DNA sequence: ACTAGTAAAAGTACTTGAGCTTGAT
RNA sequence: CAUAAAGACCAGGC
DNA sequence: ATCAAGCTCAAGTACTTAAGCCTGGTCTATACTAGT
């Protein structure tokens, strides 16, 4: 987390029942960033937002976020012993409790997409192939390229 | 609480998803019919399904009332992680949430846990048009070269390109398929 | 995907244009003849008696022990049924060999099936040979044992502990208790449409729909079911049209063939006219064989030369030409 | 050079700068140009090396492969395959009927088959207790013994390091003529192809003695049922391709 | 040459390389551009079902 | 997409 | 013949294919020549049986005068005309049609 | 046990009865009605150690048109058939001359015996069936049509009012179970008479060869 | 029904037959070592595969983030009110829909079914 | 040095391999 | 009028 | 009592096969050796 002397790139996994550790350092894996949670509350609190709306003239960036150890890079075996909660403001609250114990949180939900597929405006209310028909269409729309 | 009997030709895990399926395939085509109930006169979706040029009765449920519920290879949709679907639930969960009916329908938007899922089901009716056609295709030039000199000749009869006799006549009496209808003879089947 | 398993759409499609041997799903509808299709419990008993019984269906473990002498018995508790074949003890003649096989069994498994140990033990003894002896207990018993023991009179290289676990695992999947061999699983229904119930002409003159039980399998050989009591023989068919022809004859697979393509083109609701069903299985089957839609049932044809060429095998057929 | 990265021309300028030499500023960079066009890279996938896997392939005798892609940290040629079978239950035969099912190995360079006990006896450990404490870790579970024992029943013979080489050694891409040239190429592939990813180093044999015993013991954790099969699709199992 | 002409091998043996890595750049929009160098391949053949 | 026995 | 179709279709179907549709073709008839279905007919019912006679004999499949060329004749136009002297007979034709 | 066994002698005799009165040959009326206890009152209760012994179970029949044509039925007692067995009951019909016969064989034959009954041809033709085989009667059965074997005249009269050759018709070969069961050897025409559903009966014919 | 290794040249026991004394020895193929039965059996082949999942589960799997937890059902030994419940993961899917329970106390461990 | 020779199932078709029956003895 | 070869790979349209 | 002759059934090892039509793009003719 706050980078001794482990690159941020490496992924630990420990499977529980199987009773070993993996640590990976090799290259070509693919991740994705995501926000740790303590005992039930996020990390990442307000005076993180509110000096990072000044980045023109404070030199706090992404950098800054990631080693203060309030986001992480987490990729796809480690996301076999992950519990993620979708959104905060509705799943770790104090209601029926579905579970207890998350241990990260996405950013936003809507960052499963890729660059034609982020063109189309209400994707949750078309039928998947029509976006699959536009995914491939929008790459042969005459416009301005350059 | 092994409580569960299996059925005559099911194994425990059949009996299970065969009559969970039961009950949500039961539950859906009950919002279709309170869908199909609650439209109007002036509607236009009810009159092009009626007028029969575009649309059919599943179209006005999903968009009004239920998606439905997605499936892959045939059943409902598995266990891709180690006993998880997406690593948002919780392990060994068999629910209607975790394996993908989507309670919503396309008016009110889909969740992101869902819409997943139906990209999973649209992925895999779109994997089969693209396969399909060349197998299809393949089967029906291996007819076509198998049959195409079969011809009617001057006798009335069906004969080869050998000459060699394939039918005395044709379609077993004589006539051609362009001018029958469908008739019935009502002798067989009243009483005595 | 969605609809037993039965293959419909293009697959069988394809496995009915050639002729493959080997049908990915084959089956076998059973009808029957007398009390046996109107009570379950007796259609319960030729479904017994059709579907195919080993050995290692019916066991719950094997257990090889060390007697010397049968009145030692370092089992807990089996002295007392071998006391009683001890009141009088048979088959000491050449000597006493010790080492023994014990089989328990599975009540559950052997009451479904109306099997019993005496029966058993006559078919693991009177078709293997007499090189073993088979003692088992009584029914008065819970749990069912089995005494099994190798013949002395070889004992008067083929060292028995390797010899006897050869024949251990040989009976728990050689021995065919039960049924036959092809035929691995046979379900049991009674049909809702009126295509498999029993249609008669009653006394007034009205067709009457009845409803029969019918038995349907996973895999087929249908000359020996066709001679089995209590089943059929007249309306008895399968959907392995190279066994039809095997079994029935030529005109069988005309027949049988026309109703399969019927079967697959009509289950989505289609309809292709009747000339062109009869045209194909009337030349599919017109010189006396199962003429393939392939390569190797056109291209082995009285066609000329010139005609086989422009289907698959042109510069092979034009150099045998 | 792939435009915009460290060692190209337009690394770190501002937009007046750019727009001067008659480039966009908004072109986001990552291509070459060669003969005047511009080539990008696809990334190409790739199944993972290093790891072990089990698969269960319906095909022939072998009811149970293992695998594992061994490379030497980026410096490989080739890459060093190495599978651990075992074969099927139905075999035809009144013998092998009490006997069971024998675990393999197909080494790289060795076409046919050899079997595990004088791969491990071709590594020093001669004793059985201490080549079934490589390969089982526990000495209180019953039926994970019994899984093995027709792998030890049929090395019994060759019960010899210098003829285990000689065995393995035996059956090369041409034989040898005497036996220390069977012995030299025995060695040397069993010692520099044999797992290029734990030693290369002419010691240390005891490592891929446990490595090995590792593989065969996963081989029998997913014959016993008790773990999953390794699934090709899953995306944890892939590396991707890049410049 | 293995950059200019796709096949990822040498030029002797111009049949016996995976060809399709290193192509030609798109530029109809700005988002096709985006997707291009933005993508991933798998080696598997396309005419197997 | 609608339900076993229907579509994906 | 009645209990000749009850072997050829031994289910208890009724729906069978065949040529020229009878039912239209007898009420394309009855507006041809402004049948009032309240009066007394004078269709005298031998001309209906030697109609039928011999319209069924202007029907030829297979030309032919001699046996065997003769007999393959009544087996193709069999399904044809039990279905028209079913249809068209003497009772159904002066009471209902 | 002994019970089967004997079910099994009476389904088999019963089907041979009716097999060569297919054929056309002379079968009273009793033997083909026979009930299970007139069989088992007849011949005897048991095979097993028993008085029905699969001796004394022969059948010979006579033709109709022609009192001379007689044929043998014989089941052999052996379960596998050799060479010797044949030349047995090729002696019983060489002193009683008699030209056909028929082998039910239990289990099987032996190659060199089935040239051993294909190499006499222009004499004592004998045919080879099989207990397994002979347990239901294939023309009663659902999907099998009506076959009637055609005299000399009735080809002639083929082969001139439709102006074919020979060789024009469709064929069958003499191997399939019902040819088998009409005992047809090349050359002959079998009609096929079977009803459709589009006009209702087809005559069909075939070339056996 | 377990294993028998040897005391010189660390080999696999085997049982033989010696016909003297009427008793199962265990000999070794290498050398010349012979020692008695203490079981006086061989082999067993459990049929019905009834192995219990309570001697293969650990007790560090309540150290699991991803598993759901119960209030409801108590330990025994420790009177703690805390579980984490799983099914079989394991072979034998033939009625395997079952209900495992582990006590969530640290350095208790405690496993049952129900 | 410049420039021209230059080395995925799935059907069938064919082969070997083991064992049988039979005349000889 | 006449002449603009030809092969290999790739990205697409219905 | 074994001994070839002739034959049948089974398994092992290659060859042959995968929709139609249409429109644009870039690259390449061999790098290496002896005549001349
Ligand atoms: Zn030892
Ligand atoms: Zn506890």
């Amino acid at each position: 987390r706050q980078m001794d002397i482990i690159v941020s790139e490496v992924s630990m996994i420990r499977d529980i029942r199987e009773r070993e550790i993996r640590i990976y350092t090799d290259a070509g894996r693919i991740c994705r960033p995501l926000l740790i949670v303590e005992k039930q509350k996020l990390l990442l609190k307000k005076r993180h937002i509110d000096q990072l709306k000044e980045r023109e003239y404070n030199n706090y960036s992404w950098q800054d976020l990631v080693a203060s150890g309030v986001v992480e890079y987490i990729d796809t075996l480690e996301e076999e012993t992950v519990m993620l909660a979708m959104t905060p403001d509705d799943l770790q609250e104090k209601e029926v409790a579905y579970c207890s114990t998350y241990t990260h949180c996405e950013i936003h939900p809507s960052m499963i997409l890729g660059v034609c597929a982020s063109i189309i405006p209400f994707p949750d209310h078309n039928q998947s192939p029509r976006n699959t028909y536009q995914s491939a269409m929008g790459k042969q729309a005459m416009g301005v390229y350059i | 609480n092994n409580e569960l009997e299996p059925t005559p030709g099911n194994t425990l895990r059949q009996t299970f998803e065969n009559q969970v399926n039961r009950i949500l395939n039961d539950a859906r085509d009950k919002t279709g019919s309170s869908a199909q109930k609650s439209l109007s006169e002036y509607n236009n979706f009810k009159s092009m399904v009626v007028s029969g040029a575009k649309g059919s009765k599943i179209n006005i449920s999903q968009v009004i009332a239920v998606v439905g519920q997605q499936n892959v290879e045939g059943k409902r949709i598995p266990f891709g992680f180690k006993h998880r679907t997406l690593p948002h639930f919780i392990k060994d969960d068999y629910g209607p949430e975790s394996r993908g009916f989507v309670e919503n329908s396309y008016l009110a938007g889909l969740t992101p846990t869902e819409f997943f899922f139906h990209a999973m089901g649209g992925r895999e009716g779109l994997i089969d048009t693209a396969v399909k056609t060349a197998e299809t295709g393949y089967i029906q030039r291996r007819l076509i070269k198998s049959m195409e000199s079969v011809m009617v000749k001057y006798d009335a009869t069906v004969r080869n390109s050998i000459n060699q006799v394939v039918q005395l006549r044709y379609g077993e009496d004589g006539l051609a398929g362009e001018s029958v209808e469908f008739q019935n003879l009502a002798t067989l089947k009243p009483s005595n | 995907f969605h609809y037993k398993n039965v293959t419909l759409g293009v697959p069988r499609l394809k496995e009915l244009i050639n002729i493959s041997k080997k049908p990915k799903t084959p089956s076998l509808t059973v009808f029957l003849l007398g009390q046996s299709a109107r009570d379950a419990e007796r259609a319960k008993d030729i479904l017994c008696r059709l579907e195919h019984t080993t050995l290692r269906k019916v066991t719950a473990n094997t257990a090889i022990y060390y007697d010397p002498n049968p009145q030692s018995t370092v089992v807990a508790e089996d002295q007392e049924w071998v006391n009683v074949y001890y009141e009088m003890p048979d088959f000491d003649v050449a000597r006493i060999s010790p080492w023994l096989l014990r089989v328990e069994l599975d009540r559950k498994h052997m009451t479904d099936r109306k099997l019993t140990m005496e029966q058993i033990a006559e078919k693991i003894n009177a078709g293997f040979g007499d090189d073993l002896n088979c003692i088992f207990n009584d029914d008065n018993a819970e749990k069912l044992v089995l005494r099994i023991r190798i013949m002395n009179s070889d004992e008067n290289k083929m060292d028995d502990d390797v010899f006897l676990r050869c024949i251990e695992s040989n009976m728990l999947t050689d021995m065919t208790l039960q049924g036959i061999e092809q035929i691995s699983k046979v379900y049991m229904h009674l049909p809702q449409t009126d295509n498999k119930k029993k249609i008669i002409i009653t006394e007034d003159g009205e067709f009457k729909a009845l409803q029969e039980w019918i038995l349907e399998t996973d895999g087929v050989s249908l000359m020996r079911v066709l001679s089995e009591k209590d089943v059929d023989p007249v309306r008895t068919t399968s959907n392995d049209i190279v066994e039809i022809f095997t079994v029935l004859g030529i005109e069988a697979v005309r027949k049988a063939l026309e109703r399969e393509l019927y079967h697959v083109i009509s289950f989505d609701g289609s309809y292709v006219n009747y000339r062109h069903l009869a045209l194909l299985c009337d030349t599919m089957t017109c010189r006396g064989h199962l003429m393939a839609i392939t390569r190797h049932g056109v291209n082995r044809q009285d066609t000329g030369p010139l005609m086989k060429c422009s289907f698959e095998e042109t510069v092979d057929v034009l150099m045998e030409a | 050079i792939m435009l915009r990265s460290t060692y190209c021309l337009l690394n770190g300028l501002t937009d007046r700068d750019l727009c001067e030499l008659n480039e966009c500023p908004l072109d986001p960079g990552g291509y070459f140009i060669i003969n005047g066009s511009e080539k990008v890279l696809i990334a190409q996938e790739k199944m993972a090396t290093n790891t072990v896997y089990v698969f269960a392939k319906k095909d022939s005798k072998y009811a149970y492969t293992g695998e594992c892609r061994s490379c030497l940290e980026n410096s490989s040629r080739p890459t060093s395959t190495i599978w651990v079978s075992m074969l099927a239950r139905g075999g035809q035969g009144a013998k092998k009927s009490a006997i069971g099912q024998r675990i393999v190995a197909t080494l790289p360079y060795i076409k046919q088959e050899v079997p595990i006990i004088i791969v491990f006896r071709a590594l020093g450990f001669v004793s059985d207790r201490d080549i079934l404490e490589h390969i089982i870790y526990d000495f209180e579970d019953p039926e994970m013994m019994e899984m093995v024992k027709p792998s030890l029943d049929e090395a019994f013979v060759i019960q010899e390091q210098n003829v285990a080489l000689n065995f393995i050694g035996s059956r090369g891409a041409k034989p040898g003529v005497t036996k220390e040239k069977r012995i030299k190429y025995a060695k040397e592939v069993l010692q520099k192809e044999m797992l290029p990813h734990v030693g290369v180093s002419d010691f240390c044999e005891t490592k891929k003695a446990y490595f090995l015993g590792y593989m065969v013991h996963r081989l029998l954790l997913a014959a016993l049922g008790r773990r999953e099969l390794d699934d090709r699709d899953h995306y944890g199992n892939k590396r991707l391709d890049l410049a | 040459y293995s950059l200019a002409t796709g096949n990822w091998g040498d030029q002797k043996k111009a049949h016996q390389a995976r060809a399709g890595v290193s192509q030609v750049l798109n530029r109809l929009t700005f988002a096709s551009t985006l997707s291009h160098l933005r993508r991933l391949n798998s080696p598997i053949g396309r005419d197997g079902k | 997409i609608w339900g076993i026995g229907c579509n994906p | 013949d009645r209990e000749v179709l009850r072997v050829i279709f031994p289910t208890g179907d009724s729906k069978v294919v065949l040529p020229c549709n009878l039912l239209r073709m007898i009420w394309n008839a009855q507006k041809i020549f402004h049948i009032n279905p309240r009066l007394p007919s004078d269709l005298h019912p031998i001309k209906v049986v030697e109609g039928v006679k011999e319209l069924s004999k202007k029907l030829v499949i297979v030309n032919g005068d001699d046996p065997l060329s003769r007999q393959a004749q009544e087996n193709a136009t069999l399904l044809f005309n039990i279905h028209l002297r079913s249809t068209l007979c003497s009772r159904r034709m002066a009471e209902e049609f | 046990d002994d019970e089967e066994e004997t079910y099994r002698l009476w389904k088999i005799r019963k089907t041979i009865m009716q097999l060569c009165h297919d054929r056309g040959y002379l079968v009273t009326q009793d033997e083909l009605d026979q009930t299970l206890e007139e069989f088992k009152a007849q011949f005897g209760d048991k095979p097993s150690e028993g008085r029905p012994r699969r001796t004394d179970l022969t059948v010979l029949v006579a033709h109709n048109d022609d009192p001379t044509d007689q044929m043998f039925v014989f089941f052999p007692e052996e379960p596998k058939v050799g060479i010797k067995t044949i030349k047995v009951y090729c002696q019983r019909m060489q002193e009683e001359n008699i030209t056909r016969a028929l082998i039910v064989v239990q289990q099987g034959m032996t190659p060199s015996a089935k040239q051993s009954l294909v190499d006499m041809a222009p004499k004592y033709i004998l045919e080879q069936f099989l207990q397994q085989e002979l347990l239901i009667n294939i023309t009663e059965h659902e999907l099998v049509p009506e076959h009637v074997v055609m005299t000399k005249e009735e080809v002639t009269e083929l082969l001139a009012r439709y102006k074919l050759r020979e060789n024009q018709l469709p064929r069958i070969q003499a191997g399939d179970p019902v040819a088998r069961y009409f005992g047809i050897k090349r050359g002959q025409v079998v009609k096929i008479i079977r009803p459709s559903e589009t006009a209702g009966r087809y005559i069909t014919y075939r070339l056996v060869q | 029904v377990g294993i028998r290794f040897c005391q010189e040249c660390n080999n696999m026991l085997y049982p033989k037959e010696d016909k003297e004394n009427r008793i199962l020895l265990y000999a070794c193929r290498n050398c010349d070592y012979q020692q008695e039965a203490d079981n006086s059996c061989i082999y067993v082949n459990k049929i019905t595969h009834e192995v219990d999942e309570l001697t293969q589960i650990i007790a560090d799997v309540s150290q699991d983030p991803t598993l759901p937890r119960t209030e409801d059902h108590p330990c025994q030994k420790c009177g703690h009110k805390e579980a984490v419940f799983f099914q079989s993961h394991s072979a034998r899917a033939e009625d395997a829909m079952r209900l495992y329970y582990v006590c969530t106390a640290p350095h208790c461990g405690h496993r049952w079914t129900e």
